[PDB]
C-alpha cells in the first residue's frame, strides 16, 4: 500500500486527528456540566492508566499486522472478525453527527460580516419602544443561538419540518469535506499539517484577550477549585473515561490504520506519549481560555443584579442618586427595613436574591458553551468583526481536520475489498459516502434538532468505544499476546516492552473498564427514566423533562447495533464452518 | 445626574430650577405656535413646581399666562414636551434616560438597513470556489484515471 | 446657524430670543452666587436687546 513521507508527518496526522473538537468544544461543555475541578482529577487519573497504554497497544497492533482496521483482527482469530465491523459502524454514526458542528460554525462565520453583529443587539418589539421579551430575560446571544439559528421547539414531542438555512450550511460542510478527501488518506499530508499550526496561534491570542478582562479570575478560581463532594457522581467518572476514549480515538479503528501505513522502522513508544500528552495538554489550555471569558460573563451578570436592585431601591423609598453602590447597598438595605416597614413588607418578596456563586454556575449551561460564550467576549472587543472571524475560523479548521480523520477511517476498509473496488472507481466511493451521510444528517436540522444532537452526542460514541476497548485488549493479551507480541523485536528493536506496559494493558485496562461499566449501569437502571433540558421560551431558562418512549428505544438501538456485532460475527463463524 | 454625567456633574441649586422652568415655558410657547397658530406668552412663573426632593423628582404643571384658575390639560403638556424633548435634554446635558418624564416614553427608530442579505451573498460566493475545486479535481482525476 | 448646523437648522423666531434672554439671566444668577455670594433674582425682562 502507499506509504508516508518525511515521517514527521505521521505524528502530525495523529496530532491533527486528536486535537479536534473533542478539546476546544466538548471538553469545556463537559467540565462545566459537572463542576469544573470535579472533572479534572478523574481526567488525569485516567490519562495515566487507561489513555496512554491502550494508545500504545493500538499503534503497535496497527504496525505489526500491517493491515487496516478489519484485516488486522481477522489475522488474529477469525472468530474475532466482528470487531472491525463494530469499529466501522461507530465511526459512521460519529461522522453523521460530527459534521453538523462544522455546519453551525459556517453559519456563524457567514453572519459575522454584518454590522453591528447580529447577536449584539436585540430586535425591537411590536411598538418600537423596547427590546423583545426573550432578549431581556435571556441575553442577546442566547436568543440568537436558540431562536434565529435553531428555532428550537420546546419539546421533543412537538417536532416539525426541515429547516431551511442550517440544512444548506450542512450541505456546504459536506461539500467541503468531500472536496478535501479527494486525494486519498494515503497522501492527504498537506491539509493535515496545516490544521494544527493554525489552531495554536489563535488560542494564545484569546488567552491574552481573556486574562485581562475585568472579572476573569473568578472564572479561573472556579475552574480549578476542587469539591470532594462530586467525587461520588458516577456519571462524572464514566464521562471522564469516555471523554478520553473519544478524544484520542481509541476504538474508532483509525489510529490503527495510521500506525498501519507508516514504515516499520518506527519507535512507537515515543509516538504514543508525544501524542497523548499533547492532546491532554491542549485540552487544559482551552479550559483556561473559556473558563476565563465565561467567568467575565458571570461577573457582568452579577454586576447588573446589583445595579437594578439598587436603582430599584433608589426609585422606591427615594434616595440621593449615586448612593447605593455595593457596600452602601447592604447598608441602606438594612436601614430601610427599620425605617419604612409600611412598604418593606411588600417589597421584600421582590428583592432579587442574586449572588455570585449561582450566576457563575448556571449561566450558559448546555451544548452551546462554545457558541454562547465566545460571543460574550467578541461583542466586547476593538474591531469585533475580524476577531470573530478568527475564532470561528479556528473552530472550522479543527472540525474539518477531525472529519477528515473520520472519513478516512471509514473509507480505508471500504477501498480494500477487491469486490467493491472492482465496479466503482476511487472517486465515487467517497462520493457515495458523503452523499449518504449528508442525506441522513438532515434529521439534526429540524425544529427539534438540538435534542437529537444531544442524544447522538451522549450515547453512541462513548458507550460503543468503551464496550470495545475491552474486547481489543482481551484479544491481544489472552488469545494471542504478550508472548508472540512481546516478540516485537525485529519490528523496531526496542529490545522489549517495559514492564510498566505489560501490566497496564494486560491486567489493569480490563479490570478498570469493567469496573467503571458496572459502576455506571448501577445508576442508569435505578434512575428510572432519563431527562433532557428543554428551552421553554416563555421564561428563557432550560427546564428538565423526562424522555418519551421511542427516544428511549433509539438510545437502546444506538448501543445495540454497535456493540452487538462482535457476538453475531462469532456466531457467524461458529455456524458457517459447518459443512 | 451622577449616573449620566458620572463626573463633572454640576449641583442642583435653584438657579437650575429656574432654567428648567424657563425651558419648559419655551417648549409650551413653541407648541402653541406650530399646532394652534396662537401667540401665548408663557413665563417662568406659570410653571408651578411641587414636592422637590433628594432624588430631585418633582411634579409640575402649567397655567395660562395670567389666569391662576386655568390649568392647561395634561394631554397637551405631554405633546409640547414630546415635540421639544431633544432640545430640553441638551440644555442640561442629560440623555433621555436620566431625564425621565414618567408618562412619556421615547419611540422612534426601527431596524431594517440590509438591502442585499450579506449572509446569502457571502455563502453564495464561497460555495462557488469549492464547487470549482470539486469539479476541476474530478477532471484531473479522470486525467490520471 | 446654517454654518454650524448646516442642515436641521431651526429658525430664529421670538421664542428663541426668549430662551436666549432667559439663559443669559441664568448665567448672571450663577455668577453672583459663586463669586460675590449674593442672591440676586435676575429675570428675563432684565436683559435688554
Ligand atoms: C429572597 O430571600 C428572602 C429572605 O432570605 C426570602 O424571604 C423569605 O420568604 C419566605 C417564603 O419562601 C418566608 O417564609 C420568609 O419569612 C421570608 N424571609 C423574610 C426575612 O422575610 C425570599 O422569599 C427570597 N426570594 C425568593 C424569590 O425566594
Ligand atoms: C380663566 O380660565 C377659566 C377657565 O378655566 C375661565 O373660566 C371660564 O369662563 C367662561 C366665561 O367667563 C365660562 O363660560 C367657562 O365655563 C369658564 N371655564 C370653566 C372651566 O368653568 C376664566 O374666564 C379665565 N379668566 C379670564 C380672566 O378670562
Ligand atoms: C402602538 O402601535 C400600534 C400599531 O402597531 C398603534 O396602532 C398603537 O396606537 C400604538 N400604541 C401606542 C400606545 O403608541
Ligand atoms: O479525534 C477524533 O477522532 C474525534 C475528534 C476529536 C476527538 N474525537
Ligand atoms: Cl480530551
Amino acid at each position: 500500500r502507499p506509504l508516508w513521507a518525511n515521517s514527521l508527518q505521521f505524528v502530525f496526522a495523529c496530532i491533527s486527528y486528536a486535537v479536534g473538537l473533542g478539546n476546544v468544544w466538548r471538553f469545556p461543555y463537559l467540565c462545566q456540566m459537572y463542576g469544573g475541578g470535579s472533572f479534572l482529577v478523574p481526567y488525569i487519573i485516567m490519562l495515566i492508566v487507561e489513555g496512554m497504554p491502550l494508545l500504545y497497544l493500538e499503534l503497535a497492533v496497527g504496525q505489526r499486522m500491517r493491515q487496516g482496521s478489519i484485516g488486522a483482527w481477522r489475522t488474529i482469530s477469525p472468530y474475532l472478525s466482528g470487531v472491525g465491523v463494530a469499529s466501522v459502524v461507530v465511526s459512521f454514526f460519529l461522522s453523521m453527527y460530527y459534521n453538523v458542528i462544522n455546519a453551525w460554525a459556517f453559519w456563524y462565520l457567514f453572519h459575522s460580516f454584518q454590522d453591528p453583529l447580529p447577536w449584539s443587539v436585540c430586535p425591537l418589539n411590536g411598538n418600537h419602544t423596547g427590546y423583545d421579551e426573550e432578549c431581556e430575560k435571556a441575553s442577546s446571544t442566547q436568543y440568537f443561538w436558540y431562536r434565529k439559528t435553531l428555532n428550537i421547539s420546546p419539546s421533543l414531542q412537538e417536532n416539525g419540518g426541515v429547516q431551511w438555512e442550517p440544512a444548506l450550511c450542512l450541505l456546504l460542510a459536506w461539500l467541503v469535506v468531500y472536496l478535501c478527501i479527494l486525494r486519498g488518506t494515503e497522501s492527504t499530508g498537506k491539509v493535515v499539517y496545516f490544521t494544527a499550526s493554525l489552531p495554536y496561534c489563535v488560542l494564545i491570542i484569546y488567552l491574552i484577550r481573556g486574562l485581562t478582562l475585568h472579572g476573569a479570575t473568578n472564572g479561573l478560581m472556579y475552574m480549578f477549585t476542587p469539591k470532594i463532594e462530586q467525587l461520588a457522581n458516577p456519571k462524572a467518572w464514566i464521562n471522564a473515561a469516555t471523554q478520553i476514549f473519544f478524544s484520542l480515538g481509541l476504538g474508532f479503528g483509525s489510529l490503527i490504520a495510521f500506525a498501519s501505513y507508516n514504515e516499520p522502522s518506527n519507535n512507537c513508544q515515543k509516538h504514543a506519549i508525544i501524542v497523548s500528552l499533547i492532546n491532554s495538554f491542549t485540552s487544559i489550555f482551552a479550559s483556561i481560555v473559556t473558563f476565563s471569558i465565561y467567568g467575565f460573563k458571570a461577573t457582568f451578570n452579577y454586576e447588573n443584579c446589583l445595579k437594578k436592585v439598587s436603582l430599584l431601591l433608589t426609585n422606591t423609598f427615594d434616595l440621593e442618586d449615586g448612593f447605593l453602590t455595593a457596600s452602601n447597598l447592604e447598608q441602606v438595605k438594612g436601614y430601610l427595613a427599620s425605617a419604612y416597614p409600611s412598604k418593606y413588607s411588600e417589597m421584600f418578596p421582590q428583592i432579587k436574591n442574586c449572588s455570585l456563586e449561582s450566576e457563575l454556575d448556571t449561566a450558559v449551561q448546555g451544548t452551546g458553551l462554545a457558541f454562547i460564550v465566545y460571543t460574550e467576549a467578541i461583542k466586547n472587543m476593538e474591531v469585533s468583526q475580524l476577531w470573530s472571524v478568527l475564532y470561528f475560523f479556528m473552530l472550522l479548521m479543527l472540525g474539518i481536520g477531525s472529519m477528515l480523520g473520520n472519513t478516512a477511517a471509514i473509507l480505508t476498509p471500504l477501498t480494500d475489498s477487491k469486490i467493491i473496488s472492482s465496479h466503482l472507481p476511487k472517486e465515487a466511493i467517497s462520493g457515495l459516502v458523503c452523499l449518504v451521510n449528508c442525506a441522513i444528517g438532515m434529521v439534526f436540522t429540524m425544529e427539534a434538532g438540538n435534542y437529537w444532537f444531544d442524544i447522538f452526542n451522549d450515547y453512541a460514541a462513548t458507550l460503543s468505544l468503551l464496550l470495545i476497548v475491552l474486547v481489543e485488549t482481551i484479544a491481544v493479551c489472552y488469545v494471542y499476546g504478550l508472548r508472540r507480541f512481546e516478540s516485537d523485536l525485529k519490528a523496531m528493536t526496542g529490545r522489549a516492552v517495559s514492564w510498566y506496559w505489560k501490566v497496564m494493558w494486560a491486567g489493569v485496562s480490563p479490570l478498570l473498564i469493567v469496573s467503571l461499566f458496572v459502576f455506571y449501569l448501577s445508576d442508569y437502571i435505578l434512575t428510572g427514566t432519563l431527562k433532557y433540558q428543554a428551552w421553554d421560551a416563555s421564561q428563557g431558562q432550560l427546564v428538565t423533562k423526562d424522555y418519551p418512549a421511542y427516544a428511549l428505544a433509539v438510545i437502546g438501538l444506538l448501543v445495540a447495533s454497535s456493540t452487538m456485532c462482535i457476538p453475531l460475527a462469532a456466531l457467524g463463524t461458529f455456524v458457517q464452518r459447518r459443512l | 445626574l451622577k449616573s449620566a454625567l458620572g463626573d463633572k456633574a454640576y449641583e442642583w441649586n435653584d438657579n437650575e430650577m429656574y432654567l428648567f422652568r424657563s425651558s419648559v415655558a419655551y417648549a409650551m410657547r413653541q407648541y402653541f405656535l406650530k399646532v394652534k397658530n396662537q401667540m401665548i406668552l408663557f413665563g417662568e412663573e406659570d410653571v408651578r413646581v411641587a414636592n422637590l426632593k433628594p432624588r430631585i423628582s418633582f411634579n409640575f404643571f402649567v397655567t395660562a399666562p395670567k389666569n391662576v384658575s386655568d390649568i392647561i390639560p395634561r394631554t397637551e403638556v405631554e405633546k409640547a414636551i414630546r415635540m421639544s424633548r431633544s432640545r430640553i435634554n441638551d440644555a442640561f446635558r442629560l440623555n433621555d434616560n436620566s431625564l425621565e418624564f414618567l408618562g412619556i416614553q421615547p419611540t422612534l427608530g426601527p431596524p431594517n438597513q440590509p438591502p442585499v442579505s450579506i449572509w446569502l451573498i457571502v455563502f453564495g460566493v464561497v460555495m462557488g470556489v469549492i464547487v470549482v475545486g470539486i469539479v476541476i479535481l474530478i477532471f484531473t482525476g479522470i486525467r490520471d484515471r
